[PDB]
């Protein structure tokens, strides 16, 4: 679901047209559309740096992860770890454009905790990485330079919720 | 299915972030949404009148539908209520398409299974085509709002033809 | 690959006419095109200056590239010409992306095979990242034209990182 | 290819940036974009009627096609025939949005003549059907009612070329 | 497709000679053929009467089909001829099924594409169901010949329902 | 299994030839074969009407099923519902020709209760539909008109058991 | 596998009701069943005599099988009992094929794995062919009952050749 | 096609019902059905012997085929050769039950000559094998012992044509 | 894993080079290599006899297995039973060449107990068969005739452990 | 198939150069080749004696093979020649396996199709097992040459068991 | 085929044992085995350098190949070109270990000329690249340093033939 | 992956016992193992010296790696430690390859993911190529031990080129 489909699905189950209030709320989402696109573009455009800097900071804080025997030791496991960070960032970016967390939940977060537990991936450490990405992604998305000045505080709170949702799920 | 979920699905299918092409696609939807939402508000506000008028248009064009005995016809109170209900379903689906910016709601809730239902219950697609044509002729929309409404009404007509 | 060919491909894959969603997607491109084409015209008009400056930015950041013997370095006339040529290729690809409204040209002509080439010929991705950063810092674009240019420059940087 | 990609492909093979003249031509295509979208929407929105009316007129003029032994006799062959009319209309509509015939040529028209010859499908009759669709599609696309008045003569000529290309190919 | 070609196809699919099961299946057809061929001869001998009567039965049940303007109706000489032609097609297909011992001829020549044709040309399946019911009620067959004819007529009715 | 195979399978596990009594029972099944074929033919020949009339009666009695939010609301769910009625009728007809319920149990009824529970399909309502089909199918199969008069009471009881088995399974 | 389960399987594979072709196939089995069941009753009533005689026919044709030391031969009490047991298995399988109207029982219980078993245990297919030929020559059946029995006996012989 | 379908296909292309004469011809085929089934059963029931004896006779007459370097030398090539003999016999038996050679032509004989030429399989030698099978198959099918006495001369001529068709095709 | 890989995997998890003591142990395995190859060759070269004689002895001791209704009754079940004996022997031979039981455990024995329980295969009887194969395989592998005389007692103990592991697993 | 072609095939299947593992594998073959080629030379030099003796060993073990009428037996001049020919084939195949360093020649030229041939022509695998055992007992090889010969002879015996 | 299989295949077609002379020739190939392995190892161990240096020299001599519009222009085409050089080197190395060109011919060179002609790949330029690889590969394989001194002239001639075969084929 | 597990895998993939070809392959490994294990012992005994020297060789060849600020460089204590650690990893992997007789350990623990890691962290493959070349030039091995070590070192160099 996107935010628009979510309301439609609820309405259909009730056999109802959307109300004027509901239509107005959707119009409001549209009016905030440029800002939402800027958020997605800024995060996407800085994706490699967001992931890499967060991963580097994670391994610096938790050196055990990379020492022999650690879960991110070997290039194959390191690559898988970097891939997971990117995957989470990617699905968070999808949730942002959608204005809804359903894609993040359904295709990424559902069952992930159990997947990690079965593999021996330290979920708590993934959450640290995710929270590091949250901070850098928001700082980038909300950068006042090179953009028409305006208020994106609501969007930044929403973006935060998606990152937090991911961190909680692991 | 919506313009946004289709963009996400395409990106995800290829294991990649949303492309600038896909952001432009979502912008395209946002730009069109003013006309779409205007059409939705109007059709909704006039729903009862459009539904009642559309049903009457069908009975007028196909007088036998009010006369012939049988559950498939509007020749009983139950049948007349079924018909108005169905026409209301079509109108409601059109408003949903306008709201999300694509045919997804109509495709999922109405078009999938349509041919089976119409054959099974002996309902004529042409009855519904007349109802849809009445709506086009009577919504009173103008400009791009009219274009949006008519695009989705025509999509339903194409599916029934 | 372009926004329009992607729309056509999606429709064709499903055996159907272009959807209203896909028409909105193409409209989205048309709306963005003013900014894209402005960026393309500007980058093109300033091409030689941007290419020369970008090459110098790389040599400045990585002085060894002008000094170390070897075909992979800009320490010979041939090497310096190869480097300026490559930077010109990147800039030209950016203008093509702006023109068609997506990364298709860069993906097909430059990114496919990139990692193999850079490893085979001992070229450092970081050299090209510096050249691209110079272009961002020196194109002098504003508003959405700057946004468009930087989006495609950043796409190349991401591929090199 | 679309019209934009076509110019880019030619330029890349020459190692050249697009010229200002070329950029201006592309800007002109963009400015005509609303009209082009209206053409595609109008044809799409009337697709069933365009195909069905053309097919009916074809069978009325060439009754042999539908008599026993005729190529469009049996419901399976009739359905295949109607499908082909729709397929051609669909690919013509793609060419319109692209401003380029390459998709029509590459995915539809190439080899079609030989395909029909091998099956015994009367290509000349398909061409009659295609030309009937051309006339009704253009009449619909160029309908002065219910649209901001303007000049679409160039577009209508272009649309004509795609239909003619299809008719020639069979 | 016939009882015999189905037996051959099953055997061939498994790279083996015809089984005793398949020979029994062919014997089953041969035994039933007396009734089938009797039905075929009778329906054929009475074809014009059955076709004319069936067409009239449809016009009687659905009077609008003789009145409403439009190519889909029997309200013109061309339309009345199309209708009688179609009913003749159905009857002829029934005789072919009787002759080969299965629905193969009807499946290939008539049922494949049926729903598309009826929707495209705005023909109501119910019109044809009435024609088929007239044939059942008027062929005058008895015993297993009647059973055979009615089995294939009912098969067509099921496809239209 | 069919009735013949069932006896053979039991005999093989015991390493025994069928007894004369067992052979006589099989001969009896063969002698009732014409009646059994008439039952299958009559049900098959009226399948669309049996399903449609039962479905219509079900929705008339349980209007909630078709109202917005109901399990048979939307054309996709309605089509799936009609399909399930047809599927059950089809497998019951197989059991009839076989003189054994194994195909009905193995390919249709096994796991169906749990399938419905997981989807939210109201199994109890499916059972109502199945019982409606039972009554109309038996009335059709046992119609005294247009058939050599004879006693089919045993067969009708057997047919009843298969429908009841299906209703119980949901 | 039986004529009836094969009919059901074909129908089910195609998501459809039993065809008239398949009902004719089942009728074909029912018609043949009188001869099949007569053959089954007779072979069963004469089983011990046929088994004993068949075993003796093999020992007569292949005298070494009674003489040569080794577990694969009928040169010990255990071996002679194994041989009579096996011949009994073949006869029993033939009666099962007659009962169900096809080779299913023989295919599942005996033919699947046959070549592996005969090679592994050094049993000669020709020994069993002689036993089967003895049964053909000594069952004393006539007409179609004899045809049915011989068809299944010959099927086993073909599998062993 | 079977013999029945062949007539129907020709009639459909002409839009005609079968004539009484045509129906009578089909009834005649049905009346000869028992004999036709006996032919198929007898050939099938003796298939291993028919193939093996023909192959043995072929290799005895053409020892080169089996000597080192010969096309039927090695167990893999010998097995392929025996398989081809069986395949041809099988498809001939299908043609017999069908009363039509179309299955034999379409699925077996079409392209076989060219297949053999490309592989180096001596087609002329295959034809010798096929003709040997023809003689033994007809002798078996037309054996006067253990069958209700009657005239099968027409059937034996027809069977001959199918074998000859196969031999010609290679 | 083979014996060499096992030590390497343990070392990598500790981030350590193999010690001289570990290297010497591997050199010792290499020096015993000819004997190990003889064991594998002798077992492989006598595989059909090992399996067949063990199976025959098993069925002689447990006649119920082969009587009608028994798990190894019917040629299909007998073939499956012989196949399982061969499969176990095969995987034991792999373990021997590897000097490690991991392939035997991972690809053969894991889940086998539960597989047999679900099918009704008497695991205890399979173990009897496996132990019979153990005795004949060791007798063959350790045969003093036709081989350079030497001490293989350590290898024979190791071979025994693999057979015992298989028997335990069922 | 040979040790070398198997190494090449494995490498090629993975799109890579020969591995050091594969070079070691080829070295392994080269080291074993002295014993293999010694065995091949010896068996070849003694071929007629081994073939004649092996045939006699079979006739001795299975006296009926010289007595019973039928094309499958060595009871005619043609049959005795066929038998000696076949035994010669087995010996020749063993020498080919020794030469290339694997069972490829035997697998391709002899084992593929073996079961079909033996069943079709009523040849007993046990006859060939005795011939092969005679060769093992009479080649007179020692050490690793004997090991090599016996490995391939045993491979054939396993295939026949 | 390898050199050993080649002789065996020829012998089998004649039904003959290998002669003592043939066996001696094979023994000679074995005795040269160490040298052959060194050649393969040396070429493999230097594969990246052999390909890259040859490609660089080719593009230096034929600058048109890499200029815009040239066949090796774009990174995708350059990668494909480098891949082809590696593929040819790889198959040549296979031919060396085999002592036979059949793998090179069958899996690589057959149809390559026509493949290149259809794509517009300049085969003559590929041949220049192949000949450059030949010279560097032989220089590396025949390097007198770091190896037991001996005569490899015959092997170097053989290696040359495989490279020449590849160059001719394009 | 090892020479032995590859042999087992090939056999298992084909449902068969180990072939004589595969036993020869394992023998080939056993024969080569003396040289491999000698190389492993030596490299291990000299590990610290080889690692320290290799790191210095890289810093000497590429002086900027000690000077330029950034986490990817050996211009900090952490960076210098990372570099020596990595070089130690390469050496350790080489010893593992020598021990098992193939590249399996290096492939699994180091080469899989290598290109991603080097691009992500801006590490130049050429740095590692110099370290590996230092090891080749300084291990002091002779004969086949040197050949074995250099084969695996060269394998790593090829992967980085
Ligand atoms: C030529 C073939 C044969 C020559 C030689 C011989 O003189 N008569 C020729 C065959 C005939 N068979 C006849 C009667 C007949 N055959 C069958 C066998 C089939 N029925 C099928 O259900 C089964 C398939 C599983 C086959 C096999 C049957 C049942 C009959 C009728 C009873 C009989 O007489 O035994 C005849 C007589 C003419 C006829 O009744 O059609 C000939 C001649």
């Amino acid at each position: 679901l996107d935010a628009f489909a979510k309301v439609v699905a609820q309405a259909d189950a009730r056999g109802e047209f959307l109300s004027n209030t509901q239509l107005d709320a959707l119009s409001k989402m549209v009016s905030e559309g440029n800002k939402r696109l800027d958020v997605v573009n800024r995060i996407t455009s800085n994706a490699s740096a967001i992931v890499t800097n967060a991963a580097r900071a994670l391994f610096s804080e938790q050196p055990q992860l990379i020492q022999p025997g650690g879960n991110a030791y070997t290039n194959r496991r390191m690559a898988a770890c970097l891939r997971d960070m990117e995957i989470i960032l990617r699905y968070v970016s999808y949730a942002i454009i959608a204005g809804d967390s359903s894609v993040l939940d359904d295709r990424c977060l559902n069952g992930l905790r159990e997947t990690y537990q079965a593999l021996g991936v330290p979920g708590a450490s993934v959450a640290v990485g995710v929270e590091k990405m949250k901070d850098s992604a928001i700082a980038i998305a909300n950068d006042p330079s090179g953009i028409t000045t305006g208020d994106c505080s609501a969007l930044m709170a929403e973006v935060g919720t998606y990152f937090d949702r991911a961190a909680t799920a692991v | 299915k919506t313009p946004i979920t289709e963009a996400i699905a395409a990106a995800d299918n290829q294991g990649r972030f949303l492309s600038n092409t896909e952001l432009q696609a979502v912008n395209g939807r946002y730009q069109r949404a003013a006309a779409s939402l205007e059409a939705a508000r109007s059709l909704t506000s006039n729903a009862q009148r459009l539904i009642n008028g559309a049903a009457q248009a069908v009975y007028s064009k196909f007088p036998y539908t009010s006369q012939m005995p049988g559950p498939q016809y509007a020749s009983s109170a139950v049948g007349k209520a079924k018909c108005a209900r169905d026409i209301g379903y079509y109108l409601r689906m059109v408003t949903y398409c306008l709201v999300v910016g694509g045919t997804g709601p109509m495709d999922e809730y109405l078009i999938a299974g349509l041919e089976e239902i119409n054959r099974t219950f002996d309902l004529s697609p042409s009855w519904y085509v007349e109802a849809l044509n009445y709506v086009k002729s009577n919504h009173g929309l103008s400009g791009q709002a009219a274009n949006e409404a008519n695009t989705y009404i025509d999509y339903a007509i194409n599916a029934l033809s």
